[PDB]
DNA sequence: CGTTTTATTTTTTTTTTTAAA
């Protein structure tokens, strides 16, 4: 994808490779193979190749300190600067998205879902999990999938793709009936391959009734098992996801449940815990700070708001911060019950369907 | 082979002289034990073989086969010595293996062929069990009868769905098993293996396409279950009978959290009934339970059933619609080759069990068998080839969630959830879940989990509360129940007050009895009654409009 | 001519006689097979071992010279022999564990008289034989079980069989149809042990007798059969009473989809219809509206009229019965 | 101057298409 042309397609070649070399291949990386082209003697073409090259050693705001592991983290001296004072979380409003502008709640929240969640030590008899469901909505002519778009270049896994096209098989494979190697090959798929990854998807809105079978899966059972003319296995979700529907006229009018302003599926809106809306208004000064923005968007100087922490020591902090694994015996942890029903006393009033999947 | 002088030594010496843990060696007595089961497959620990000489283990892998022969040799030569006896009617002989390091799939490649091997696997779909030949005979001019046989069935394995290398595709795998280590093989299960690694005797040598189709090919010497899902008595006889059970086993009953402890008394009744009693000359009457209750969305109707898969005597679990198929079409075709077509699972754990969420979602026309297996204890497949039936004595269970929502209120419950009235006819339990206004001290410390009745028994008491005691009376003082029928048909009348029927209390016989399975009774009187009346008291108080009181002045007194 | 079962008989026990039980599940029909026959080319009587393909040799040979190697061997099955077949099968019992596992099951084999003697729905004993019909060394040599028979010895399992294969009963029969006093009596028996349609019983005595069917010079053939009805609730022992109705002359019972609109020989079976065993059989069901519209024509043309007909395939069955029915019901109110 | 030739069927998933009060 580095490579693309007009017209044509990625079009398909075919490979072998060694002992050494073998099994040792991932989801979309970019490797450097050689190109000890070959025939076959049937003829028809093909190729071959012996040489591949696609984090102890340390990401980019460095050069070599110590840690845990040898630079696995070792720049705390300059990251701790950007780690402790907290106004750096303004850096993570701010500092992140010069060129864009909506809603500065979405800019203070998305980074945790980016970061790593729980995975605690607990039980066998029943897995706890990190990640949660997520979704945006509003209407378009809102400047919403610049952001889904650009997740694309900011962080790995970010699989920005279309879910207008996809089937109910887009996840895993579906069938083999001849001698292809040995007529049972289907496991292949679209989703696994997120290696400590996440799938954002668009245009989750015409979308079929058979989609909730996979998401379903998505914060209990992440299992993967086909009712085909083959086998089931499993494997394990390690994924989250975005929502991406829209409203049929838009605006959500604020006189029927918001629920009842899409009145999608039943479970969907018990298993998506948040949903961070952004919702049209018409008070004009509030677009005229976009265009005197975009008055640097094409004049190419400084054409953005000036930074203060650039990307590569935004991705190298991420690690840092998960391999810590806090310890909560907090009495303000047990005083989330007074938190909770204080919460509860305001739901008590606007009488959604809420419970602990929300706590 | 002159070294083959020695390796029979070390065995001869081996089997019969050796000693450990205290004396009386199994290699004395499992050759005997064997040749009093008649089942040639005595074994060998690697383990105590490297603790006499592990210097076989490097003479080995030149040619394990042979190996193998100068093992069965020995065998054979102390059995018949020993026991000349033996000497009619099978007379050959081999042995096993469990190198007891646990290998993974995945690994065997260039260098792991045809050589000291130990490895795991899980089963999938395969044959039948049939037979091979064995010998080298035909000539006589100058043979295909009176030629020795050796039976056989393939196998299919599959990998851990648990230690996954995170989306590396699962994985399969060709290899065989032999006449004695066979007919144990069957879907869904795993087990460990010694193993061993080669190819097809020859697998297309020739100049080809353009790559060889080679196979890998692999069987058992010894197969160890891993599964083993049927079969420190001071408890139960003395404990687990009395009715102070029904907080003992509810201290231990479903240890989630404190709620409802209600179900707590439920499921202390739930795997616990079942029975013939099939009457002269009218038909088999009756031994099934059939139990549902209408959740929430945020209730626990998922996780609503979860902690009795492991434990009961039979087990089926089946998620409802959204991937459910109608193969719970038969024309009488058999499955004939390279064919398959498929049928129902009821009688799979006939007298078991289906465990269900979206019970409600589910297709007609699998709805029409699972009904009448609980009507007429038969259900019919329809205007096929054959119009055949399935064996239904088993029991209904499910976890379904509301219609339309989240939940009615005492309004009837039809509407509360969308099931038939026909189907429910036959229905038997109930419970419901509602919350208003400890626990979260409670979530809390199980989040912070850093790392009564015995659990590895508990099955069968159970097994003695299905098995063992089994009396019947006649009318108590159940004519009592005339009123039950006539009252409360008539006092409630028109709220919603028709569901009082005998079998109403035909759901009761069943558990009535059931009181006894738990305590080994063997009578029953009006001290089970009311405690089956507290849940029927309790469960159905529910399902009768928000007059409510109905049922609270009308039978709390028999509470 | 002691029994055993299928899961027990292997490698050790082939070329060799047997004793077991099953039942019977479907087979095929009646075809061929000979022992000898000949050729022209040298005209003897082809002996055969076993119920190869004559060999170089070809006899239309010595006439001088002149050859005729690879076979000039026509089959003359003028001079033939003749034999029989059926290909028989079994089922397992339902005792020994299909329950967790799979009932298996395995193919048999008949030669002379001893078809036309099974039919399905049976409980048989025989002796056979554990014989072969394949060749080896199939990734090395999976390979052939059948049997064939000899010498079966069927059951008959006590009261039910006056189906396929006294006057002191008649003695029984008249003495009571001497008294007057049947059309009221037996009206306490058709539920011969509990309660129901008691005064109204009295009105069956028409309809399992029936009417007459009785035909006229002119066209039409009249509703020898004639139909009634029942409706209500459950709870009134409405399932178990019908259910005893079977064991009370032929028919089936259940109602609505659940009876009702092969990979081998090219043949396209199909079972037929609903006069099957309703045709002197009557039946009595529930669900008529709780049903597929789809198959609710055929109760139009069954029933009415017995106005049959066929149009999958392009053949018309022109089929009739004396049959009826009854009808039950959990309908409105 | 002799000694040998030749066959495959059912199910998937897509894109087409089609059904009832
Ligand atoms: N706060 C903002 N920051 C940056 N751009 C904005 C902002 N508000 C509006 N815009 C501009 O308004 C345009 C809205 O149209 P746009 O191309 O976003 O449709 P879209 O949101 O992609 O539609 P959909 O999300 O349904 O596919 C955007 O191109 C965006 O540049
Ligand atoms: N009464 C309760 N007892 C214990 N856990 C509860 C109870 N009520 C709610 N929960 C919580 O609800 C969560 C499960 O919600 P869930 O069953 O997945 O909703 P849904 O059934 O719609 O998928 C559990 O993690 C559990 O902690
Ligand atoms: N008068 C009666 N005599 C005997 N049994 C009865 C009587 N009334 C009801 N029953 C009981 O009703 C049950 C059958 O109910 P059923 O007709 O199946 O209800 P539904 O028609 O709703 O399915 C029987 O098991 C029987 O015990």
């Amino acid at each position: 994808q580095a490579e693309l042309p007009r017209g044509c397609i990625p079009r398909a070649v075919e490979i072998i490779l060694r002992s050494e070399l073998v099994e040792t291949v991932q989801a979309g990386d970019r490797y450097d193979f050689t190109g000890t082209l070959i025939v076959v003697p049937d003829y028809r073409m093909a190729f071959l190749a012996c040489s591949v090259q696609a984090t102890d050693l340390p990401m980019s705001e460095v050069t070599a300190e110590d840690m845990k592991k040898q630079m696995t983290d070792a720049e705390w001296h300059k990251i701790y600067e950007m780690s402790k004072d907290r106004n750096l979380y303004q850096n993570l409003i701010s500092s992140l998205f010069p060129s864009i502008y909506g809603n500065d709640e979405v800019k203070r929240g998305i980074l945790l879902q980016q970061f790593g969640g729980v995975a605690k030590t607990t039980t066998e008899k029943t897995s706890l999990r990190g990640d949660i469901n997520v979704c945006i909505v509003g209407d378009p002519s809102t400047a919403k999938s610049q952001f889904l778009k650009q997740v694309s270049d900011f962080s790995p896994r970010a699989i920005y793709t279309s879910g207008k096209a996809s089937s109910a098989a887009g996840l895993t494979a579906a069938v083999v009936r001849d001698e292809e190697s040995f007529d049972f090959v289907i496991e292949a798929g679209a989703l696994m391959l997120a290696d400590n990854g996440i799938c954002c998807i668009d245009e989750f809105d015409k979308m079929d009734q058979r989609d909730q079978v996979a998401i379903h899966e998505a914060m209990e059972q992440q299992t993967i098992s086909i009712a085909r003319a083959g086998v089931r296995a499993t494997l394990n979700a390690r994924t989250s996801i975005l929502a991406a529907a829209n409203p049929i006229n838009g605006r959500y009018d604020r006189s029927k449940s918001l629920q009842q302003n899409i009145q999608l599926s039943a479970p969907i809106m018990s298993r998506f815990d948040l949903f961070f809306i952004l919702v049209d208004e018409c008070n004009e000064v509030v677009d005229y700070a976009i265009a005197r923005k975009i008055v640097d968007l094409h004049s190419n100087i400084e054409e953005s708001v000036e930074r203060a922490y650039t990307r590569e020591e935004v991705l190298r902090y991420v690690t840092f911060a998960r391999q810590f694994k806090p310890v909560i015996s907090q009495e303000a942890g047990h005083m989330l019950v007074e938190n909770y029903g204080h919460l509860r006393q305001r739901d008590t009033g606007t009488s959604w369907r809420i419970t602990v999947r929300q706590l | 082979l002159g070294p083959r002088t020695e390796i029979a030594n070390r065995f001869q010496s081996f089997l019969r002289t050796f000693v450990d843990e205290r004396g009386a060696y199994t290699y004395r007595d499992r050759i005997r034990r064997m040749c009093e089961q008649n089942m040639s497959s005595f074994v060998v620990s690697y383990t105590d073989l490297a603790n006499k000489e592990h210097v076989l283990a490097y003479f080995l892998p030149e040619a394990p086969f042979q190996m193998l022969e100068i093992f069965d040799k020995v065998a054979k030569d102390m059995v018949l010595s020993i026991f000349p006896t033996y000497e009619r009617v099978t007379t050959e002989i081999h042995v096993r293996i469990s190198l007891p390091l646990i290998e993974e799939l995945r690994t065997f490649r260039k260098l792991h062929l045809n050589q000291l091997v130990r490895t795991l696997g899980v089963v999938t779909a395969t044959t039948g069990v049939l037979p091979q030949l064995s010998v080298i005979k035909y000539d006589c001019v100058k043979n295909m009868e009176q030629t020795l046989y050796r039976n056989y069935q393939k196998i299919t394995l599959q990998e851990s769905p648990g230690r996954i290398p995170a989306g590396r595709i699962p994985r399969s795998k060709d290899v065989i098993l032999l006449a004695d280590l066979c007919d144990q093989c069957k879907p869904g299960d795993e087990l460990e293996v010694t193993g061993i690694y080669t190819n097809n005797y020859d697998g297309s040598l020739n100049t080809d396409q353009g790559f060889p189709v080679f196979a890998t090919v692999i069987i058992a010497n010894h197969v160890v279950v891993k599964d083993s899902k049927q079969v420190d008595i001071a408890t139960i006889q003395k404990l687990s009978k009395d009715p102070r059970i029904v907080e003992r086993v509810v201290a231990s009953m479903a240890p989630s959290i404190y709620g409802h402890d209600y179900i707590k008394r439920a499921l202390a009744l739930a795997l616990f009934g079942g029975e013939s009693k099939n009457p002269g000359e009218k038909h088999k009457v009756r031994g099934d339970i059939n139990l549902l209750i209408c959740g929430d969305p945020g209730t626990a109707k998922s996780q609503f059933l979860k902690y009795t898969e492991k434990v009961a005597p039979r087990a089926v679990f089946t998620t409802g619609q959204g991937a459910s198929a109608v193969g719970l079409y038969v024309r009488r075709n058999p499955v004939s080759r390279e064919w398959t077509l498929e049928a129902g699972a009821l009688v799979l754990a006939d007298q078991g069990v289906c465990l269900i969420d979206e019970f409600d979602k589910m297709n007609d026309q699998d709805r029409t068998s699972i009904h009448e297996a609980m009507e007429q204890q038969s259900i019919s497949i329809s205007k096929a080839g054959i119009v055949t039936s399935l064996q239904a004595r088993c029991t209904v269970i499910a976890a379904a969630n509301p219609i339309g929502g989240r939940y009615d209120p005492s309004m009837t419950f039809s509407e509360n959830v969308n099931l038939s009235e026909p189907i429910l006819s036959r229905f038997d339990v109930l419970c419901v879940v509602k919350d208003e206004f400890q626990l979260a001290k409670f979530v809390v410390h199980s989040h912070m989990k850093h790392h009564e009745i015995p659990q590895d028994l508990l099955r069968q008491y159970i097994v003695y509360a299905k098995e063992n005691i089994r009396p019947k009376l006649t009318n108590i003082d159940e004519d009592k129940i005339a009123k039950m029928y006539a009252q409360l048909r008539q006092e409630s009348f028109a709220t919603g007050s028709l569901p009082i029927t005998v079998r109403h209390i035909e759901s009761v016989i069943r558990m009535s009895e059931a009181h006894a399975r738990m305590h080994l009774r063997e009578n029953v009187m009006e001290a089970d009654v009311s405690m089956a009346i507290r849940m029927m008291l309790e469960s159905f108080i529910e399902a009768q409009k928000f007059s409510v009181m109905k049922k609270m002045r009308s039978t709390f007194q028999k509470y | 001519s002691n029994p055993t079962n299928i899961r027990q008989l292997k490698s050790d026990c082939v070329s060799k006689l047997v004793k077991i039980a099953g039942i019977i599940v479907a087979a095929s029909g009646i075809s061929a097979k000979a022992t000898r026959m000949s050729i022209q080319c040298l005209s003897c009587s082809t002996v055969i071992p076993n119920l190869y393909a004559l060999p170089r040799k070809c006899n239309t040979e010595q006439a001088g010279r002149p050859k005729c190697p690879l076979d000039p061997f026509f089959i003359m099955p003028d001079k033939c022999k003749c034999v029989d077949f059926q290909t028989l099968k079994l089922q397992e019992l339902p005792d020994f564990v299909p329950q967790g596992e799979i009932p298996r099951h395995l193919q048999l084999f008949c030669d002379r008289s001893l078809c036309e003697r099974v039919v399905p729905g049976n409980r048989v004993l025989i002796q056979g034989i554990y014989s072969i019909r394949k060749v080896g060394k199939a990734v090395v040599g999976v390979r052939a079980p059948y049997m064939r028979v000899v010498g079966i010895t069927v059951d008959s399992e006590g009261a039910g069989a006056i189906s396929r294969y006294t006057s002191d009963e008649e003695e029984h029969f008249r003495r009571m149809a001497a008294s007057g006093d049947i059309y009221e009596r037996l009206s306490q028996s058709l539920a011969p042990s509990i309660f129901g349609s008691r005064d109204i019983k009295k009105a069956i005595t028409c309809m399992l007798f029936g009417g007459s069917r009785k035909r006229l010079p002119d066209g039409l053939c009249r509703r020898g059969d004639i139909n009634v009805l029942l409706l209500g609730d459950p709870g009134t022992a409405k399932s178990q009473l019908l259910k005893f109705v079977e064991k009370v002359p032929i028919a089936v019972y259940t109602s609505g989809k659940g009876s009702s609109t092969d990979p081998q020989t090219r043949n396209f079976v199909m079972e037929g219809g609903a006069m099957v065993l309703a045709d002197g059989g009557v039946v009595c069901i529930d669900e008529f509206d709780k049903m597929r519209e789809d198959d609710r024509v055929a109760i139009h043309e069954a029933m009415e009229q017995q106005t049959i007909s066929i149009a999958k395939a392009g053949i018309t069955t022109t089929l009739n019965s004396r049959c009826s029915v009854l009808a039950a019901a959990n309908s409105i109110f």
